[PDB]
């Protein structure tokens, strides 16, 4: 469409709210000008949601247990609270790991205090000691503990430092309190920001005087990157094959050993800057570790990522980053070859949360498909900086987009694919359209990498053109 | 690496050898992991019955949890009204981890809105919120009745849900006339069934106490039916199958398989059926209300007794063939409906079936979990089919609900070996079914974590699991089955006896050294 | 040795210490058995292409046949007319048979007799049988009317069923106004399927051939259904929940649904439901006729086209979306009643379970077999779902039906790896199996033996079985299940995507293996 023609849409799709809820939203919706390098003057980003709108963004408590420190294998995360929360973030998200769940990895399950009437009247710093207690008692394994806040803890008024201290001073043991409310910010964001404030008071700093370690010259993090479906290990794969060496991998299949040890690297990878840049930030001020950013989503960013990392050492880097580069060509060579055919000139609209409306848009482009509108849940203006050079002209950017304005984006644009999240995943799927969800991968995956690649061409070919798409019309209608 | 002809997904693709050596690399030289010998030690002592008076001697930590919070189940009550817009006055997480749950167990559309609570909100309260949520849902959703629950951070502070609709409703933000039914739902009380039960009852107080002047039982003729917390589709269908069938008027009230089964026909239906509201203002007029599940409707019974002044049958969930029997007469007493010809085929059928399979259902030992209404049907059903519980598990369950699932067990030479738990969670059950092995495990999809543990300790230990409950996540349109009624009966029965069968089809499938037991008719 | 609290079955009381000692001494002292090695080296050898060449290259020895004679299909039909005894002329050992398969796969007493013909009726005839047989028939289990089949026996011999039963009318051994069609079996000839329509077309024949002087099309503006062999009950009830639910008068000729389902009350009832008579009589005066299985009902449709002048529709199974759309439509064009809101609600949520099922059902390769209107079907649905299809199988197909199943492969992009066998028995889908592995086997209870074969060859070479079609021996109440139509292309889907899915739980189960994946949500 023109750009005189999405104006027009959003303001018909506009017309409906109240003015309040119109005005406010006139400001989270932009036409898309690569041009622009600020984007805080054509979109308005990370502000409170319109109440009764239908947002599909979370909270604080998401944020924080089921992004960031939820990964973590060797860790056990205490939902301190009332039940509902950890039970439904139980094993929902992907974050993939080795162990034995129940002894040493506890990631798909879910450890609670299940708050009562009584503890909220009276209190749960006793309950929490005890609930420490058993825990250690239960699960000797384990190598620390993590609290997680729910909104009531919050608001009593529940001193969960002074106990994580005490507690951890006599039994020696690495407990983190973190106050993750969820009626703290107004998104994901402010819990990846306070799990990250956790991980630097609590635990980062724990080696800061142990030398013990050997450091090689080619020591790297993977800083952001939680292994949906093996992801991170698609990407350490090809980062060890370059000769470069791993150490840490935050959070996805990581361990507490790992995240002890990243100091004492050369370089930090960041996947997602949005939920890590704080602490690649702190990093980078305390020990003078640099950090970058790197996309491994589609083989020209993969590429362009490798050869920008083998570019911070020396040549035997480069020359062990060209071999793997050669190696890896002939694949997603015919991996293109396949499936470009199938999805050529397909149009996509996107709404994911804070990275990867724009990371994948550099894999649909190689598959031979155009992003048409992409949309963040949480992200900010810095993100959607780095989003105006990666998206073309004349294309909707929405953020905090609500399901009315979505389904009528939908309705004027009729993309050929949608991807989003589970919330959207049936509501457009009834309206006939091809629809992946870009959280998940739908049960499938890994993405990144050229591994990824293949799997994403595969799951593209088969939600697009599928038979079952050309029969939602009865014959006789 | 990846051929194209031949893609693979993470499985098996990260059992290549090239991820395995960087996967050992990686645990080797960073994970500083405890050694295979000690993790072999820890799992097996977690095995033993040491362990299990440890893991009984819990009084503060919950560890896999069976139950969730009161907004959930006010959500699926409000969704079964007409055009009715499940409102929570929150916080949006929690809206969105409803929108998920319900998302994955129905793999079907679930409309819900919030508030958006803020610390500001928390601090000064939630009066803007609601005025402004409640018009702004109105005018973009258009619906027309908005149903508002509340999430624990409200409740903390104490939002005064009916002085807030009452403003909103005095400030013009919405009609005067437009329906806002209310319903407080503490998360930190009881669980979502508590939800369903209260959020029905702010329902129907709001479209009944103000007009009982008028009111006379038994004046349409009719029987109210209400479902309770219900995530079968098939029960709601068979319920009015069944009554269609008797030739008896109804009005189930909360009713949603039909905007939990919308057709895809390229169109979106935010709201489809539904429980009308002309239907509750006229609920007082029925002859009596039958309430499907009594043990989390204790709210809904006080109230229809005290202001509807209906006789509520004392009835058990019409579970298996002697519950259903009482039920289908209970119904026939109350309207004078004779029951006919086609329920005693049914019945027939049901019968025979039992009678067919009761060589392979006897004596199987069953651990079992869910909601009270729901484990309690089971389990009468276990017996009438002379299976053994062993194992009755209920996260949300009181001490009279204990007291008459033991009585149930003790009328019957097959609950001898049983005992009941209140108040556990599937840890627990999984220290029982390592320490008193049954057969088979009947619940949710939680349960796939202890099959799991049971095959690591060994083949011989393990416990299948048969999926029957809520939420189901691993497996794909179980929710459209039947749980109530001589079909759900049926439906259950074959459940059992082939996943029996399968096991020991699975067990005997050795060449040349057990399929001498392989055998073709079974 | 048998402890009282936990006795042992065959497994695993043949594994115990003792009994394994007495095997090794009976195999290692009197069984001349081949090394173990040589077995190995044998059983490799037959999971080869050479071996596979080898079997396919076989014209004179079948193996494991996927068919059964005539006769069977002849009592079949014939048990679904109203209190019609099945009549089989020959041998009883044919009977014992028939009844016992019929009782194994259907769980319900049969009841089929015969004139128990021995080698004095091969020196002289079979006169004398058939009079005393229906002379005896007649005054014990008091049939309404009595439908002769053959046994090879009688066909070899060449006995007279014409002559013969008009003698008997002639000597007083049965009235002669009692109705006896018969019909002839050959088991050299065809399969059950054939048998089915040689009794239908016999039936027919006797019901109409001769008053067809008083019949005007479209008389009684009804639509006849021939369902045709069928063993799936839930296809009976879909055929008349359709039609009743469209609106459309019909007569369902050959109804076995009530005898085979008969209820549990203290009683035994031989005879239930049933076509009548008058239906049969009647039956000219449609508007005309449907035949819900075309490729084994040639001699049906020759006289219903030549005799009873009815156009009868080129259609297909009503098996998947497309053909139960073209089913309905023809229905509505026929009897002139639109297709209803419900119907189309229907089809909108088969839809919606494709949408939802399509990314595990995708790119699944499947071996099947069974009877040809069936396998088309199945085979169309799974081009629907977007499954391959690569092992077709057919015994008793012939050359035009498998034309029309390459035109079909060929019409969808999924049939590219496909091939269709007419002609062949489990042995060679076997060696199939073994050369061009598929994901999964869909067949009768016969296919646990091959899944037995590639388990004994390797984990990762397993190919389980899903359990569609006819006998199914090692499962309880399948038979109750549905294929036509929407509902059963709903169960269908169920099954097929369940068992995906189980299938993958079980690769995921290993701890610290392969459990990465073993997602809680699917
Ligand atoms: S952490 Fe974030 S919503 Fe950066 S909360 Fe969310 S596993 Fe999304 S776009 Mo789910 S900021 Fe990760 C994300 Fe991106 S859970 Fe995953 S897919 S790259
Ligand atoms: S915004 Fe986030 S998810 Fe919401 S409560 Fe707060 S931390 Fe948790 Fe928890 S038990 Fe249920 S789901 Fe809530 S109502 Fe409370
Ligand atoms: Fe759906
Ligand atoms: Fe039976």
């Amino acid at each position: 469409m023109s750009r005189e023609e999405v104006e027009s849409l959003i303001q018909e799709v506009l017309e409906v709210y109240p003015e309040k809820a119109r005005k406010d939203r006139n400001k989270h919706l932009a036409v898309n000008d690569p041009a622009v390098t600020q984007s805080k003057k054509c979109i308005i980003s990370n502000k409170k949601s319109q109440p009764g709108l239908m947002t599909i963004r979370g909270c604080a408590y998401a944020g924080s247990k089921g992004v960031v420190w939820g990964p973590i294998k060797d860790m056990i995360h205490i939902s301190h609270g009332p039940v509902g929360c950890g039970q439904y973030s139980r094993a929902g998200r992907r974050n993939y790991y080795i162990g034995t769940t129940g002894v040493n990895a506890f990631v798909t399950m879910n450890f609670t205090s299940d708050f009562q009437e009584k503890d909220i009247v009276f209190g749960g710093d006793k309950k929490l000691a005890k609930l420490i207690d058993e825990v250690e008692t239960l699960f000797p394994l384990n190598k620390g503990i993590s609290v997680q806040s729910e909104c009531p803890i919050g608001l009593i008024g529940d001193d969960i430092e002074s106990v994580s201290k005490v507690k951890g001073a006599e039994l020696s043991k690495t407990i983190v309190p973190v106050r993750c409310e969820g009626f703290r910010g107004v998104s994901q964001s402010l819990g990846h920001h306070i799990a990250n404030d956790a991980v630097r008071d609590w635990v980062l700093g724990k080696r800061d005087e142990d030398t013990t370690f050997a450091s090689t010259p080619y020591d790297v993090a993977i800083i952001g990157d939680y292994n949906i479906g093996g992801d991170a290990w698609s990407s350490r794969i090809l980062l060890e094959e370059m000769g470069l060496r791993c150490v840490a991998q935050w959070s996805g299949d990581g361990s507490i050993s790992e995240i002890e040890l990243t100091p004492k690297v050369k370089l930090n990878l960041v996947h997602c800057y949005r939920s890590m840049n704080y602490i690649s930030r702190h990093m980078e001020e305390k020990y003078g570790i640099p950090w970058m950013e790197y996309n491994f989503f589609g083989p020209t960013k993969t590429i362009e990522s490798l050869r920008a990392i083998a570019a911070k050492f020396d040549e035997s880097i480069q020359k062990k980053c060209e071999e793997v580069i050669a190696k890896y060509k002939p694949e997603w060579e015919a991996v293109v070859a396949k499936y470009r055919p199938r999805l050529e000139g397909k149009r996509v609209m996107l709404y994911i949360g804070g990275l990867r409306p724009r990371h994948v848009i550099g894999a649909y482009e190689d598959l031979g498909m155009e992003v048409v509108g992409t949309g963040y849940e949480f992200a900010h203006n810095d993100d959607y900086d780095r989003t105006m050079k990666e998206m073309g002209d004349s294309t909707l950017l929405y953020d905090d987009v609500t399901g009315y304005e979505f389904e009528e984006f939908v309705k004027r644009i009729k993309p050929d694919l949608i991807g989003s999240g589970i919330k959207e995943k049936f509501i457009f799927q009834k309206m006939g359209i091809p629809f992946r969800e870009m959280h998940s991968w739908d049960y499938s995956g890994p993405y990144h990498g050229f591994d990824g690649f293949a799997i994403f061409a595969r799951d593209m070919d088969m939600t697009l053109n599928n038979p079952c798409w050309k029969k939602l019309q009865a014959p006789w209608e | 690496s990846q051929q194209v002809d031949k893609i693979k997904a993470s499985y098996p693709l990260f059992l290549d050898q090239d991820y395995k050596d960087m996967l050992a690399k990686k645990r080797d030289g960073f994970e500083e992991k405890y050694p295979q010998d000690k993790i072999d030690e820890v799992f097996q002592w977690t095995t033993t019955k040491e362990y299990q008076e440890l893991n009984f001697q819990r009084e503060a930590l919950t560890v896999n949890p069976a139950k969730a919070c009161q907004p959930l189940g006010a959500v699926l009550c409000a969704l079964g009204f007409e055009k009715t817009m499940p409102y929570v006055h929150g916080s949006q997480g929690c809206v969105a981890y409803f929108r998920s749950y319900f998302n994955r167990h129905f793999r079907e559309p679930v409309s819900c809105v919030s508030d958006s609570m803020t610390e500001d909100a928390a601090v000064f309260g939630g009066q803007q919120n609601m005025k402004d949520g409640l018009q702004n849902c109105k005018a973009t959703y258009k619906p027309d009745m908005i149903a508002v629950s509340t999430t624990c951070m409200a409740e903390v502070i104490g939002d005064d849900l009916n002085a807030f609709i009452n403003n909103s409703k005095k400030e013009g933000f919405i009609p005067d006339e437009f329906p806002v039914p209310f319903a407080h739902t503490p998360s930190f009380v009881g669980s979502h069934v508590t939800g369903w039960d209260n959020m029905f009852e702010g329902i129907a107080r709001y479209f009944t106490l103000k007009s009982m002047d008028d009111k006379v039982v038994g004046s349409n003729k009719k029987i109210n039916i209400v479902p309770g917390f219900e995530t079968y589709l098939g029960n709601f269908r068979v319920i009015k199958r069944m009554l269609s069938e008797m030739g008896v008027g109804y009005s189930l009230l909360s009713d949603p398989e039909e905007v939990l089964d919308t057709p895809a026909d390229g169109q979106f239906r935010m709201y489809a059926g539904g429980t009308t509201q002309e239907e509750m203002k006229d609920a007082p007029n029925a002859l009596n209300t039958v309430l499907l599940q009594p043990w989390h409707l204790e709210k809904t019974k006080k109230f229809v007794e005290g202001t509807w002044k209906h006789e509520v049958p004392k009835l058990n969930i019409p579970m298996g063939l002697d519950w259903t029997d009482e039920f289908l007469m209970k119904v026939s007493e109350i309207s004078g409906q004779p029951i006919p010809a086609s329920l005693t085929k049914e019945r027939g059928r049901l019968v025979d079936m039992m009678t067919d399979s009761h060589t392979w259902l006897h004596g199987k030992r069953f651990a079992l979990w869910g909601d009270p209404d729901f484990v309690m049907g089971l389990v009468k059903f276990l017996l009438e089919l002379g299976c053994e519980p062993v194992h009755i598990l209920c996260h949300n369950g009181n001490k009279r609900w204990k007291k008459a699932v033991d009585a149930i067990l003790a009328a019957s030479p097959y609950g001898k070996n049983a005992t009941v738990y209140i108040g556990k969670d599937l840890w627990h059950l999984r220290s029982l079914v390592f320490t008193d092995k049954p057969d088979f495990m009947i619940g949710n999809s939680y349960g796939k974590f202890i099959q799991r543990d049971t095959l690591h300790k060994g083949k011989e230990f393990e416990v299948p699991l048969i999926r029957i409950g809520f939420p189901i996540f691993d497996r794909h349109h179980l929710h459209r089955s039947t749980t109530l009624g001589y079909e759900g009966a049926m439906q259950i029965l074959t459940t059992l006896v082939n996943s029996i069968l399968e096991r020991l089809d699975e067990e005997t499938r050795g060449m040349q050294a057990t399929d001498y037991n392989h055998d073709l008719v079974r």
